[PDB]
C-alpha cells in the first residue's frame, strides 16, 4: 500500500510529467505492441496498429487518462479504478497478466523523456503506485 | 536461441558505445533501492557506497562476456550460474529484477535512440541470459 | 535441458498409471474456474461441457508427445506453439495457469502416492513444456 | 480482494481441514524445500533440515498457526499480519518471491488430504485468500 511518502512522491513526479501524458501514452502503448506481439490481439480491430498510427496515438491519450484518474483516486485505487476494471474484465476480457507489462513500458518511456526526473527514489513509489493500480484493476476478474 | 543479423548488430552497437564505470553503478543502485530485499547481498549512501559500484561494473563486464558468445550462452554463464546459485544463495527471482534495472538506466541514457526496436532485441538478450544464470 | 535417469523413470511412470478421459476434463474444468479469464476460448456447466472436456483430453494427449521426446521437446511443439499463438492468440501465461491445476487434480487422484520427488520431476517436465509453447 | 461469499467459503473449509493443520505445515514444507532447493538456505542454520526432521516438523506446525491466524483477521489481513511481514523482512530477510511458492505447496498438500472437500470452488476462495496472505506478508518490503 503507498505511504505519505509515496503519495507525496507520485504527485510531485506527476506534476513534471502531466504535461507529456499524450506523448508518454502513445510512446509507451506502442513499444508494448513491438516488443510484446501477444498483446496485438486485442487492438486488432484497428486498421493501423503501428507506432506512429491515429487510433495508437489516440489510444494513448486515453490509457494516460486512466493514470491521471488514479493519480487523483490515490487514497483508493480500488473504488476509484471499479468501473475501468469491470470493462476490462467482462466488455474487453483483457488478460491480466498484461497490465503488468504496460506498467514496465510505461516506466521505460518516462525514463527515455525525463532522465533528470526519474530518480531510484520516485522509481520506487511509482512503481508502488502501478502495481496498486494493476491490482485495482484485476479486481473484478474472479 | 535465435539471432537475426539485425539484432547481432543492434545489441553489438549498444555495449560498444555502453560506458560501464557509469550504467554500471547506476544500474545496481536503483536495483537495490527500488527492491530493497536484494540488499541483504552486500551486508556491508547506497549510490555513493563503492562496493555496489564494482559489482555493477562487474555486472556490466559479465554480460559483455555473452556479447561475444551470442551462440554459446549457455556454457558461457555455466559457471557464474553455480557462483550465485550454490555459494551466494540468490533467488533466481532477483536476476530478473536487476534486468529491469539495467534497462530503465539503459533507456535514460541513450533517450530517444532507445526506440522500440532496440528495446526488443537489448531484452531478449538479457533474458537468454538470465535463464542460463538461473538454471543451474 | 538435463534429465537424470530417476526422473525419466518418474514422468513415464505417472503417465502410464494416469486416465486420460478422467484427469484431462477436471484439470481444465478446475483451471477454467479458478481462473475465469481462460474462459474466453471456449466461448464458442464448465465441468460438465462437453467441447472443454474434449480440450483437457487433448492436452494430456499432447503432454504424451512429450514424454516421448524428452530430448526434444522444443521442437516436439513447434507446431502447437504456433497454433496456440498464431491462431488462437491464447496468452502465454495461461499455460502457466493450466500446468498449476493438472498439478493439483494429479495431486488428488494420486493421493499420498504424488511425493515430494514425484511432484518435482513433473512439475519440471511442465516447465519445459510450457516454455515451447509459449516461446512461439 | 475477498468477497463474503470467499470468507464464508475459507472458513468453512478451515473448519474441516483445521485438525490436520500440523500435518499439512510439515508436509508443505517438506516439498517446498526438496520442490523448490533454492529455499533451503533459509533453514540452513537448522541441524537436520529434510522432510522426517523434527525442525521442519516444528515449523510447519507454526507456518499453519499463521494461516490460522490470517483465517481470524480475514476482514483486514494486512493488520492482522504486520507483525508477520515486519519480521519476515527486516528480522529474517525472506526474499518476497518465495512466498507464492509455498501458497502453491499448501494447496497441493491440501488436495492429497482433502480431495473430496477441496472442490474447483473451494479452490478459488482459498486461492484469492493465500493471494491475500502472500501480499500482506510482502506489506513492509518496500
Ligand atoms: C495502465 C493500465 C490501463 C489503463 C489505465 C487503461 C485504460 C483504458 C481506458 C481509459 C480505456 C477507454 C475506452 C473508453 O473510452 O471506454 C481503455 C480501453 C481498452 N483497453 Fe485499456 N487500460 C490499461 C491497460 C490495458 C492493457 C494491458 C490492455 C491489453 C494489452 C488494454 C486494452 C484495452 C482495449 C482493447 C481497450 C478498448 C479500445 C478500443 O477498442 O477503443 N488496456 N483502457
Ligand atoms: C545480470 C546478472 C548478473 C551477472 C552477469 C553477475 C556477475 C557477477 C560477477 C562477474 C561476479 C564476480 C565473480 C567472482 O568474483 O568470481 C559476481 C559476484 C557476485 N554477485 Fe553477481 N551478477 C549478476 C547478478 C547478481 C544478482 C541479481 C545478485 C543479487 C543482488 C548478485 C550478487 C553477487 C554477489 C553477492 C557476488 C559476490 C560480491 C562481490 O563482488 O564481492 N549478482 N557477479
Ligand atoms: C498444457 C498445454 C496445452 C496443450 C498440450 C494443448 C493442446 C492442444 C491441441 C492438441 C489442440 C488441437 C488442435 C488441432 O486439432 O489441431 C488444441 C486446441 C485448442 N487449444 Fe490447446 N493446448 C494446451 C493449452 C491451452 C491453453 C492454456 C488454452 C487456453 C485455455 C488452450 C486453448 C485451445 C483452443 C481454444 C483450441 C482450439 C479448440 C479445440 O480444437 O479444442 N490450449 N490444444
Ligand atoms: C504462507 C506464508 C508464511 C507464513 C504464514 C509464515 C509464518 C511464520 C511464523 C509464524 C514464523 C515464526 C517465528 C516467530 O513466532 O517469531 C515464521 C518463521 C520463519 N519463516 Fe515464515 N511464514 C511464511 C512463509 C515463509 C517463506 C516463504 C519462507 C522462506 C522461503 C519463510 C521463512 C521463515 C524462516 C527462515 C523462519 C525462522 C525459522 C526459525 O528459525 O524458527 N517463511 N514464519
Amino acid at each position: 500500500s503507498l505511504s505519505d511518502k509515496d503519495k507525496a512522491a507520485v504527485r510531485a513526479l506527476w506534476s513534471k510529467i502531466g504535461k507529456s501524458a499524450d506523448a508518454i501514452g502513445n510512446d509507451a502503448l506502442s513499444r508494448m505492441i513491438v516488443v510484446y506481439p501477444q498483446t496485438k490481439t486485442y487492438f486488432s480491430h484497428w486498421p493501423d496498429v503501428t507506432p506512429g498510427s491515429p487510433h495508437i496515438k489516440a489510444h494513448g491519450k486515453k490509457v494516460m487518462g486512466g493514470i491521471a484518474l488514479a493519480v487523483s483516486k490515490i487514497d483508493d485505487l480500488k473504488t476509484g479504478l471499479m468501473e475501468l476494471s469491470e470493462q476490462h474484465a467482462y466488455k474487453l476480457r483483457v488478460d491480466p497478466a498484461n497490465f503488468k507489462i504496460l506498467n514496465h513500458c510505461i516506466l521505460v518511456v518516462i525514463s527515455t523523456m525525463f532522465p533528470k526526473e526519474f530518480t531510484p527514489e520516485a522509481h520506487v513509489s511509482l512503481d508502488k503506485f502501478l502495481s496498486g493500480v494493476a491490482l485495482a484493476l484485476a479486481e473484478r476478474y474472479r | 536461441v535465435e539471432w537475426t543479423d539485425k539484432e547481432r548488430s543492434i545489441i553489438s552497437d549498444i555495449f560498444s558505445h555502453m560506458d560501464y564505470d557509469d550504467i554500471g553503478p547506476k544500474a545496481l543502485s536503483r536495483c537495490l533501492i527500488v527492491y530493497p530485499w536484494t540488499q541483504r547481498h552486500f551486508s556491508g549512501a547506497i549510490i555513493g557506497n563503492a562496493n555496489v559500484a564494482a559489482h555493477g561494473i562487474k555486472v556490466l563486464h559479465g554480460l559483455d562476456r555473452g556479447v561475444k558468445n551470442m551462440d554459446n550462452i549457455a556454457a558461457t554463464y555455466a559457471d557464474l550460474s553455480t557462483l550465485h546459485s550454490e555459494k551466494l544463495h540468490v533467488d533466481p527471482d532477483n536476476f530478473k529484477l536487476l534486468s529491469d534495472c539495467i534497462t530503465i538506466v539503459l533507456a535514460a541514457k541513450m533517450g530517444h535512440a532507445f526506440t522500440a526496436e532496440t528495446q526488443g532485441a537489448f531484452q531478449k538478450f538479457l533474458a537468454v541470459v538470465v535463464s542460463a544464470l538461473g538454471k543451474q
